[PDB]
Order: structure tokens, then C-alpha cells, then sequence
């Protein structure tokens, strides 16, 4: 009905339909702590909602009342719930509600309730027909929206909408390879569909990554990700790699590369290898070029590493 | 000053000549931060790092009793607001009268629900976040009246109304599930002495299940690693004593990696900007991994500093996270609020107090008046308030119904 931000919009306490209802004020107490000086509009819409909630009036004037009390604070759960209760009891059209949530989320895609509401409706209407695309709409306004990627994961898992995701993560990655969200969504698809055990794909991701890792040698994303997969099995299972990296020392260097090398010498020592003193020498070396000059911000970390290898 | 040091300048960003939204936005900040760094060597003044204790005190003192309609969006997080100020004042080592405390107590009361939880304001359905903050705030008081209030019985009843079968917990009846609930429920149930031999079954197992391919922890399995969640996960595991559930070495490398080389502060997720509150969420992870590693019997573990750059983080908070009018904040340019204030101070403290039994090395930077009260790494409340807490409720029974 009356949009809460319309020039015409009028306080409830001045509305007819809301003449039989007595709005109930907030009960902060004799001595109020952290009391908020609510504006008139806000304090109106809620003291009234209090009443409706109070007499669990499953009315329609109320269902409307929640659209407002929600716009005044879309992070108020107690209210999102009563709304859910009204959508059901009032037998309301969930597609209409889809449109509502869609919009209101565009207004605040960094809110927990707006998104939880979306999920529910999709669980009620058992239909994700419009998920992976409205979510891309949001991720188009902010590629790193934590909630957007969370909703997207769910949507994909529940209804098994895999497939075209890599064709999505591949898009955005080219869109900005520094995005860590897409790199996560990447490990998500694969690991959950084709997995990584499959030598081919891995062998494949490995390359692809490396290119980035050698296309933007200072992107800690492609770096954390490359170690992301080879890491489980042992960074020391893959001989080649090392040199294949050492083969960048001059070419493409960064604390990431050197740190990778230190990471490898750490496995190349766990599975009792040969040249301890050369690893447990060239490895302690690095923690130093890192902890002393290259990556000094985490000086106490690096110094710790080289201090660990010593004992064990 | 490590940050004002000349070599530091070489710590800037190398966008490898490839520009993107990520690097770009980081460039904006790296340059912003610079300005405040060279602000000194610019006005030709000697760098003097002080904490406007006095200006933070007035900003808070009153905030704890009244706020503008700008805090309406937190009309459902008032208990949170209490903890943030309260802890802050506590951290600034300020007094909470026998008056105001009682006023607070009485407020959280009405906030509590006859069902067992704590809403985000008088007469609001219970939620685990406000419940967590409520308890915490009531434990920062100590007074019998405070400790009371909390209906331990109904509390477990509530925590039970949320436990899930796969281990995880519900944020609130009808709500969502993310690690936050695990820790929230774990922090309160433990502090209130209401934990049962089953209350937290499968949790440690589901929490760990959140540790992703990048050492960190996400809100829900498959979710990107985040600082607020990783803390909640690790901290929860600590309360449960299942630290050994995660790849501690992998998480460490991840977290340690979250400290910005130039800015000095911590970032919430790899390739995102710096943010004052993560000075606690991220940095606060180190005091815990420390206790766990050592718990494991690690001898190559330090005995004076946390495995993160205390100096630099402390500078950042002081140089670029303080509002001249009071209150701390995200990063320079942003606005002040009590959440960031509370976690900026929290990070500060964590960064200047070390321990390991008899070990106790403090590294207050700048003025020695900037030294704040100590904070507990798990509950984020005075190590004493938590002692009082437990030992007390401990003297009572575990609501075995
Ligand atoms: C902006 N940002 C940067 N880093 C994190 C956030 C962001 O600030 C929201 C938030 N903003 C503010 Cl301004 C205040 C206050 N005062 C409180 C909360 C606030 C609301 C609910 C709970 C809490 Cl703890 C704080 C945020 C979002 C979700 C969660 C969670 N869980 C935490 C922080
Ligand atoms: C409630 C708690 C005990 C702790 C909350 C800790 C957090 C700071 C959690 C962060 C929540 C999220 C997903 C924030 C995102 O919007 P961002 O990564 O931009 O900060
Ligand atoms: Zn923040």
C-alpha cells in the first residue's frame, strides 16, 4: 500500500484503519541503558507492530505493517518471522513475496535476514528457477558479497545446479583474478562435482593457476589456491613443480614464491628425504630472507618456522 | 616506528602492471594510509602515538545511556551495544558504577525471554548473538544481581531448542546456521556452567568441517575463509577443547597471512581491505593457536610475543583508527561506531599483552598511558571477569533436567 518513503506516506497513529488499535510503547525501564532516540516514523511503525504482535493479529493491515517495520530495520528478526507467519496464515502469494525480497535485497545485500528470507521462499516454492541469476545480479554490484556466494552455494547444492558454474567462476576470474570469492567457488564446484583426485582436471587446474601465478605473480589468490590443492597429498609428492617454480625466482618472484618453496622444503623433509642438510639449510635460509627482509611483517611467524624445523 | 621506517615504503602493492577492482581499491587505501603516516614528517612534528582515552570515554560514557536515531538499524542489537561499550570502558579501565550496572542488569532482564534466550531489545524473540553479548555484559559486571538474572535452566532449554543433529546450531528458532552460533552457544553455556555431556555433540566435528582449502574457516562448509568465522570456530573449539580438530598449522599460516604488509592492520579475507575490528578477530586468533600449539607441547613457540606483528598492528590502530572526537573505526575516512571501537581497543590490548604461564611480555607503543586492561582471547572479557564468572556459576548445578 503506502510506500514508507512516499512523500504522501502518513504516520499510523494518524491512520483510520489503525484507530481501534492502541500502539504499545517500548519498555526500556525506569533507568534506560543504551536507549535509542528513535525518530517519529520509526517509533510509530514499531509501537504499533508491538500491538499487532501482542494480539497476534494475523491481519492484512499487519502484513503491510511488516513491510514498513522491515524497511525501518531489515535486520529485525522478530519481525521477519511474524511476516513469515503472516505469509502462511494469510495464504499469501510467494511469487509476490519473491519480487519483494528480490528488490529489498538489492537495497541491502549485506543483511542476514533478507537472504534467509529468500532461502525459505525457495524452500517453500521448491523452485530455484531464478536463483543463479539474481545472485549474479548482486555479484555484479559486488563480486565479494559473502551472503551472495553463500546463497549461491546452497542454491547449487540443494537443487544440484552444478554444471555451468566453472563457466561462471571462469568468467569472473577473468573479470578480476584477484577475487578470492570466485577462487573459492572454483574449489567448490570441482571438489563437489568432478573432484580433484582426477589427475587430468588437477593437472589442468594446476596449469591454469600457474599461468595466473605467472600472469600476476603478486596475486596471493592464485598462490594460496595452487598450494590449495597440491597441498593435500603432500607438497612434496610433486617433484617437478619446485624447480618449475624456482624457475621463476628471478622471472616472477614475490614472498609468495619463496614462501611456497619454504612450504615444499617442509614436506620434502616430513617424508624423510635425502639432503636434509640442504633443505634444513636452504629452508632455514629462506625463513630468514623472509623474516629478515622479504616478508618481515610476519617476522615472528617465519622465525617460528625455522625454529620448528630445528626441533622436529 | 616500523611504519614510518623508510624501507616500509617498499611494502606497497605490486599490481604486476595488471589492474583490477581488487588492486585498485587496495591502491586507494594504501595511499590513504600513507598520508596519515607521513602526516608527521609533513608538518614537521615528532611522531607521538597516544590513545585519546579521554575522548573515547565521553563518546562512550553517554552512548551507554542514549544514542541517536542513527543507531536505529541496531534496534535489534541493543544487548550488543551494551557489551561493546561496557567492554570498551572496561578495556579503558574505567568504572561501571553500582548505579549504572544495576540499570544495565535491569535492561538485559526485559531483553531476556521467558523461553530462555535474550532478544535484541525488550520483548524480542531470543537470538544467540544478543544472548552471547547479554551474558558477556552481565559477566563484565560480576555483582550477584548480574550473575543471577540469567535463567541458566531455561538457557540450556533454549540452547537445546537450537542444537541440530549434524552438530551445528541455529542462530535462533527459525533462523540460520553458521559457526557464529557454535561459539556463541559455547561461550555462554560454558560460562554459565550449564554444559551437559551431550549439549555439544558433533559440534567440534561440524565446526572443523568448516575449515576450507585456504586454512581459514567459513560460515558454512564450502564457504570462503573469513576472520570473524575463523575466530568463532577456533574459539569454540577451545571452549570444547578440540583444538586438535583443525589443521592448526594451516590456519596459522592463513591468519598470519591476513596481516597487511603495508597498512599493518589485518584483513578479513585474502585480497580484501584492512579493517580495525579484524585487529581482534584475526589478531585475536594468535593467542589461541598459541595455547593450542603449546598445549600440543610445541617447543619452538615464542615466550614474549604473539606470532604476529604487535608493533605494526598497534601503530595502525593508533595512527589511523582513532576518531579525533572519540571512538575508533574501520579504516581512515570511515565513521565511528561502538562495534569497531570495541574491537579496535580489543585488538589494541591483545597486541600489547603476552603470557604463557609465568611469561608476561607487554609491548605498549608510544605513550605508556596507552596501555589498556587485559582481555580474554576466548570470551573477549577481562580474564578476571571470566574467573569470577565460572568459579561462581560453578558453585551452582548443571541444569540436569
Ligand atoms: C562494516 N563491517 C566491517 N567489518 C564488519 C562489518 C559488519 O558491521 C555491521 C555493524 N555495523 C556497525 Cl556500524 C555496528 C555498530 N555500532 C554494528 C554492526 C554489527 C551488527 C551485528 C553483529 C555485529 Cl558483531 C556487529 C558486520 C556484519 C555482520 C557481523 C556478524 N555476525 C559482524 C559485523
Ligand atoms: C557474532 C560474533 C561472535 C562474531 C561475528 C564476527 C564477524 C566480524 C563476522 C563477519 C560477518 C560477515 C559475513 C561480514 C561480511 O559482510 P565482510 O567480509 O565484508 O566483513
Ligand atoms: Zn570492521
Amino acid at each position: 500500500f503506502l510506500s514508507l518513503d512516499s512523500p504522501t506516506y502518513v504516520l499510523y497513529r494518524d491512520r483510520a484503519e489503525w484507530a481501534d488499535i492502541d500502539p504499545v510503547p517500548q519498555n526500556d525501564g525506569p533507568s534506560p541503558v543504551v536507549q535509542i532516540i528513535y525518530s517519529e516514523k520509526f517509533r510509530d511503525v514499531y509501537d504499533y507492530f508491538r500491538a499487532v504482535l501482542q494480539r497476534d493479529e494475523r491481519s492484512e493491515r499487519a502484513f503491510k505493517l511488516t513491510r514498513d517495520a522491515i524497511e525501518l530495520n531489515a535486520a529485525n528478526y522478530t519481525v521477519w518471522h511474524f511476516r513469515r507467519v503472516l505469509l502462511r496464515s494469510l495464504q499469501k502469494d510467494l511469487q509476490e513475496e519473491m519480487n519483494y525480497i528480490t528488490a529489498i535485497i538489492e537495497e541491502q545485500p549485506k543483511n542476514y535476514q533478507v537472504w534467509h528470507h529468500r532461502r525459505v521462499l525457495v524452500e517453500w516454492l521448491k523452485d530455484p528457477s531464478q536463483e543463479l541469476e539474481f545472485i549474479a545480479d548482486i555479484l555484479n554490484q559486488d563480486a565479494k558479497n559473502y551472503h551472495a556466494w553463500q546463497h549461491r552455494q546452497w542454491v547449487i547444492q540443494e537443487f544440484r545446479l552444478w554444471d555451468n558454474e566453472l563457466q561462471y567462476v571462469d568468467q569472473l576470474l577473468k573479470e578480476d583474478v584477484r577475487n578470492n570469492s570466485v577462487w573459492n567457488q572454483r574449489h567448490f564446484v570441482i571438489s563437489n562435482t568432478t573432484g580433484y583426485s582426477d589427475r587430468a582436471v588437477l593437472e589442468r587446474e594446476v596449469q591454469y593457476t600457474l599461468e595466473m601465478i605467472k600472469l600476476v605473480p603478486h596475486n596471493e589468490s592464485a598462490w594460496n589456491y595452487l598450494k590449495g590443492i597440491l597441498q593435500d597429498r603432500g607438497l612434496s609428492r610433486y617433484p617437478n613443480l619446485l624447480n618449475q617454480l624456482l624457475d621463476l625466482q628471478p622471472s616472477h618472484s614475490s614472498p609468495y614464491l619463496i614462501a611456497f618453496l619454504v612450504d615444499i622444503y617442509e614436506d620434502m623433509l616430513e617424508n624423510q628425504c635425502d639432503n636434509k642438510e640442504d633443505i634444513l639449510n636452504k629452508a632455514l635460509e629462506l625463513c630468514e630472507i623472509l623474516a629478515k627482509e622479504k616478508d618481515t611483517i610476519r617476522k615472528e611467524y617465519w622465525r617460528y618456522i625455522g625454529r620448528s624445523l630445528q626441533s622436529k | 616506528l616500523y611504519s614510518l621506517r623508510p624501507e616500509h615504503a617498499r611494502e606497497r602493492l605490486q599490481d604486476d602492471s595488471v589492474e583490477t577492482v581488487t588492486s585498485i581499491e587496495q591502491a586507494k587505501v594504501e595511499e590513504k594510509i600513507q598520508e596519515v603516516f607521513s602526516s608527521y614528517k609533513f608538518n614537521h612534528l615528532v611522531p607521538r602515538l597516544v590513545l585519546q582515552r579521554e575522548k573515547h570515554f565521553h563518546y562512550l560514557k553517554r552512548g551507554l545511556r542514549q544514542l541517536t536515531d542513527a543507531y536505529e538499524c541496531l534496534d535489534a542489537s541493543r544487548p550488543w551495544l551494551c557489551y561493546w561499550i561496557l567492554h570498551s570502558l572496561e578495556l579503558l579501565d574505567e568504572p561501571i558504577p553500582q548505579i549504572v550496572a544495576t540499570d544495565v542488569c535491569q535492561f538485559l532482564e526485559l531483553c531476556q525471554s521467558p523461553d530462555g534466550g535474550f532478544g535484541g531489545g525488550p520483548g524480542q524473540y531470543p537470538h544467540l548473538a544478543p544472548t552471547y553479548a547479554a551474558v558477556n555484559a552481565l559477566c563484565i559486571i560480576g555483582t550477584e544481581e548480574a550473575y543471577n538474572v540469567i535463567n541458566r535452566e531455561k538457557l540450556l532449554q533454549y540452547l537445546y531448542s537450537l542444537k541440530q543433529p549434524d552438530g551445528s546450531f541455529l542462530m535462533h528458532v527459525g533462523g540460520e546456521v553458521d559457526v557464529r552460533s557454535a561459539y556463541c552457544a559455547a561461550s555462554v553455556a560454558s560460562l554459565t556452567n550449564i554444559i551437559t555431556p551431550d549439549l555439544f555433540e558433533g559440534t567440534a566435528e561440524w565446526i572443523a568441517r568448516c575449515q576450507n582449502w585456504e586454512g581459514g574457516i567459513g560460515g558454512v562448509p564450502g564457504m570462503e575463509a573469513h576472520g570473524g568465522y575463523t575466530f568463532c570456530g577456533l574459539a569454540a573449539l577451545v571452549i570444547l577443547k578440540k583444538e586438535r580438530s583443525l589443521n592448526l598449522k594451516s590456519l596459522l599460516q592463513w591468519v598470519t597471512s591476513r596481516q597487511m604488509r603495508f597498512e599493518g592492520g589485518f584483513q578479513g579475507r585474502c585480497n580484501k581491505l584492512v579493517d580495525g575490528c579484524y585487529s581482534f578477530w584475526q589478531a585475536g586468533l594468535l593467542p589461541l593457536l598459541h595455547r593450542a600449539l603449546h598445549a600440543q607441547g610445541d617447543p619452538a613457540l615464542s615466550m614474549s610475543h604473539w606470532m604476529f606483528h604487535q608493533q605494526a598492528l598497534q601503530e595502525y590502530i593508533l595512527m589511523c583508527c582513532q576518531c579525533p572526537a572519540g571512538g575508533l573505526l574501520d579504516k581512515p575516512g570511515k565513521s565511528r561506531d561502538f562495534y569497531h571501537t570495541c574491537y579496535c581497543l580489543s585488538g589494541l590490548s591483545i597486541a600489547q599483552h603476552f603470557g604463557s604461564g609465568a611469561m608476561l611480555h607487554d609491548v605498549v607503543m608510544g605513550v605508556p598511558e596507552n596501555v589498556l586492561q587485559p582481555t580474554h582471547p576466548v570470551y573477549n572479557i577481562g580474564p578476571d571477569k571470566v574467573i569470577q564468572a565460572t568459579t561462581h556459576f560453578l558453585q551452582k548445578p548443571v541444569p540436569g533436567f
